[PDB]
Order: C-alpha cells, then sequence, then structure tokens
C-alpha cells in the first residue's frame, strides 16, 4: 500500500517561487529517502535530489543546487520541493519517488507528478465550438464529429463524449499554444446512423477557471 | 560527466517480433536500470540492477549487459508493450538515458480527412476557425496544407498530432485555420489537402462559404 500523492498543478510567475508537495502513506516515510524527478514538455527525464527524512539532510544534482530546495515533515509524512527565481525552463512535470536500497536504490514508487506553468498569462476559461459535418462526409459509412476547445490557459482540460459513453473512436489531440493560449481539438467518429439519430456531446473541463462545458453537436 | 544514449530512438514492431533496446553509457558503469512511460502517466520502474524484473513486469522482458552496454528484450513484442524505455545510471547523479519509443508495426492506411467550416457560434462572436482531421492513418509521416480560393496558405495553421492509437495503432492529424469572420468572408472556397505516402495524389476536403 505505498503511495505517494503529490500535490495539483501549478501556475507561477516568472522570478516567483513554488513549493509542490509529495504526501506519502503505506510505509515508514523516516525509513526511506524520497528524491525528485524532473521532465520538460516534450523530453527527457532529469533527477534533482533527495531529502533523508530521518535526518533532513539533503543531497542535489549540482544543477539545481540553489534552484531547488528539499525539505521534509515527519508528522504528515510529507516531502516538500522549493524552486526559486522561476523560468520558463522549469517549467516540467515533477515527480516524487521513494526508493528501497538493494544492491543500489530501486525507484519502485513514483507518485502521480505535479505540473509546473511558469509564465506571467492569466488563467482564462476555453470557448468550446461544435465541429458538425457540412454534409459531404456522408459517403462515409462513419461519420466525424468534434469540438474545437480553443484560447484557455492554463493547461490542462479534460474531454469525454457523451459522458464517457463514446470512447473508441475518440481522438484528443496534444494542445498547441498560440498567442500564450491553448487551443486543442477532439474528434470522435462514430457509424452514419448513430448521429444525429442520437445524441453525441462533448464534454469539456477547464479545472483552472472552474470551467464545465457540455457541448451537443448539432447538425 | 556520464552520457547515456539510447538506440533506436524509434522503432515499429509488429506483435510477436522479438525485441532489443541499447543503452550505451560515455563511460563504464557498474549497473543499470529501466523504465516503461506511456503517454501522460509516471514513469514506471522496469528493471532493476541489470536485470532483476520490477513489480508488474510480464516475464517476455529481460535485461543484460554490463560496462558502457546494456539492453532490454522482449522476446514476443504484445501491443501492451508499446511505450517509451528510459534507461538509468544506478548512482549519483542517476542520469537518464534519451529514450526509445517503441510502437506497434501495422500495415499501412491512408488518412481519412474531414473538413470543418467555422461553427455559428464561433462566427457570431467574430471569429472563424476551420478546421481538418486526418484521422487513422499509418505510417506516422504526414502533410498537411492548406488552400484559400485555390492558394496556399503558409504559416498560420496550428497541426497537432496524437500518438499510436491504442485500439487500431494508427496516427491522427487536426490542423486548425484561424482567421476573423472577416477574413473568412473575405474568401469562398477553403481546401484542406492531405499527403500520405500510400498516394501521391493528395486526399482533399473542401468546401465553400457560400
Amino acid at each position: 500500500e505505498v503511495q505517494l500523492q503529490q500535490s495539483g498543478a501549478e501556475l507561477a510567475r516568472p522570478g516567483a517561487s513554488v513549493k509542490m508537495s509529495c504526501k506519502a502513506s503505506g510505509y515508514t516515510f523516516t525509513s526511506y529517502t524520497m528524491h525528485w524527478v524532473k521532465q520538460r514538455p516534450g523530453q527527457g527525464l532529469e533527477w534533482i535530489g533527495y531529502i533523508n527524512p530521518s535526518s533532513g539532510y539533503s543531497n542535489y544534482n549540482q544543477k539545481f543546487k540553489d534552484k531547488a530546495t528539499l525539505t521534509a515533515d515527519k508528522s504528515s509524512s510529507t516531502a516538500y520541493m522549493q524552486l526559486s527565481s522561476l523560468t520558463s525552463e522549469d517549467s516540467a512535470v515533477y515527480y516524487c519517488s521513494r526508493p528501497v536500497v538493494r544492491l543500489g536504490y530501486n525507484f519502485d514508487y513514483w507518485g502521480q507528478g505535479s505540473t509546473l506553468t511558469v509564465s506571467s498569462a492569466k488563467t482564462t476559461p476555453p470557448s468550446v465550438y461544435p465541429l458538425a459535418p457540412g454534409s459531404a462526409a456522408q459517403t462515409n459509412s462513419m461519420v466525424t464529429l468534434g469540438c474545437l476547445v480553443k484560447g484557455y490557459f492554463p493547461e490542462p482540460v479534460t474531454v469525454t463524449w457523451n459522458s464517457g459513453s463514446l470512447s473508441s473512436g475518440v481522438h484528443t489531440f496534444p494542445a498547441v499554444l498560440q498567442s500564450d493560449l491553448y487551443t486543442l481539438s477532439s474528434s470522435v467518429t462514430v457509424p452514419s446512423s448513430t448521429w444525429p439519430s442520437e445524441t453525441v456531446t462533448c464534454n469539456v473541463a477547464h479545472p483552472a477557471s472552474s470551467t464545465k462545458v457540455d457541448k451537443k453537436i448539432v447538425p | 560527466e556520464i552520457v547515456l544514449t539510447q538506440s533506436p530512438a524509434i522503432t515499429a514492431a509488429s506483435l510477436g517480433q522479438k525485441v532489443t533496446i541499447t543503452c550505451s553509457a560515455s563511460s563504464s558503469v557498474s549497473y543499470m536500470h529501466w523504465y516503461q512511460q506511456k503517454s501522460g502517466t509516471s514513469p514506471k520502474p522496469w528493471i532493476y540492477e541489470i536485470s532483476k524484473l520490477a513489480s508488474g513486469v510480464p516475464a517476455r522482458f529481460s535485461g543484460s549487459g554490463s560496462g558502457t552496454s546494456y539492453s532490454l528484450t522482449i522476446s514476443s513484442m504484445e501491443a501492451e508493450d508499446a511505450a517509451i524505455y528510459y534507461c538509468q545510471q544506478w548512482n549519483y547523479p542517476f542520469t537518464f538515458g534519451s529514450g526509445t519509443k517503441l510502437e506497434i508495426k501495422r500495415a499501412d492506411a491512408a488518412p481519412t480527412v474531414s473538413i470543418f467550416p467555422p461553427s455559428s457560434e464561433q462566427l457570431t462572436s467574430g471569429g472563424a476557425s476551420v478546421v481538418c482531421f486526418l484521422n487513422n492513418f499509418y505510417p506516422k509521416d504526414i502533410n498537411v496544407k492548406w488552400k484559400i480560393d485555390g492558394s496556399e496558405r503558409q504559416n498560420g495553421v496550428l497541426n497537432s498530432w496524437t500518438d499510436q492509437d491504442s485500439k487500431d495503432s494508427t496516427y491522427s492529424m487536426s490542423s486548425t485555420l484561424t482567421l476573423t469572420k472577416d477574413e473568412y468572408e473575405r474568401h469562398n472556397s477553403y481546401t484542406c489537402e492531405a499527403t500520405h505516402k500510400t498516394s501521391t495524389s493528395p486526399i482533399v476536403k473542401s468546401f465553400n462559404r457560400n
């Protein structure tokens, strides 16, 4: 039952600082070190350093010294990582991992990760537009519908179709940044005998702006 | 500085084939670990200390090597094996390898193209995005071209690509032409053209505003 619960997504301004957490459970917290890892959008992993909760001692990758500060709270079995003087290069996903020592560290447990976005842009809800065919895809036994989730910030947004009842023919694309605003699309392909005969709706959620959208796809 | 380079960078294996990926260390290292990462999820320990399988790892996987060269082998490729694999130095600074993207090889498939005129509600708000989906094609390489009144439009389109489909192992792409209601009404013909290796002829989808 070893579990590592990390804090949620973070949006911070350049030059600011942020502190993420990793709450452990299912084992004796002070008996194992807690390591942190960085993964920048679209690439490899980087080890940051570790904290030993039993003594408060920490060791860092030379590259992150004075950038990351690792601490731990024995009473709440939580590890913390502070990042200072934030720059765009700090935007990434950060994970905590609790390794066991055998022939060497074995990182057998990982948190779900916390996404950090360093930007001066402000939170903005998405505009969700229905993507309905214009009488031409009919020649295809299958009809493709979609939803354009435009101009939101920051990431992420979740998209489901018919509240999860339609998942097989779904393609939700990675958001792309345009003029400091995210735009993404999601398509769903169903038999022409399914729509418009039946209702097809895209459910879009944008946590950062507490937005919930249920956009029905009408001809 | 020790640098870990993995190969192949990317490869498409057919179900049932043996797969071997490697990790080369700039200088000798005593042990090497491996991880498996699937889109949008935390890396999962896969192999520890060169050859010990982690929890949740199928027996078809095996690790080996020493010094400056290590390998991860899948006796027989299975669909669930498609992912990105990373090797990692066993000790400080715990450097990670460049990664290997293992995909599923399947038959070539031409893209199904769908074009979408701006929605009434976006137009009412003064905007006009034209969307085009190039879905379920294979291999992954593809190009999209937009023509407005017969003229190709460069730089001014947002493109995005999905990873291999967990179901039919195909790829999909979305291309969006963003205009103002005014710009959109300025012209009448909108065309999305997809060129895939499956044909020397682009798959064209178009619509007339009026």
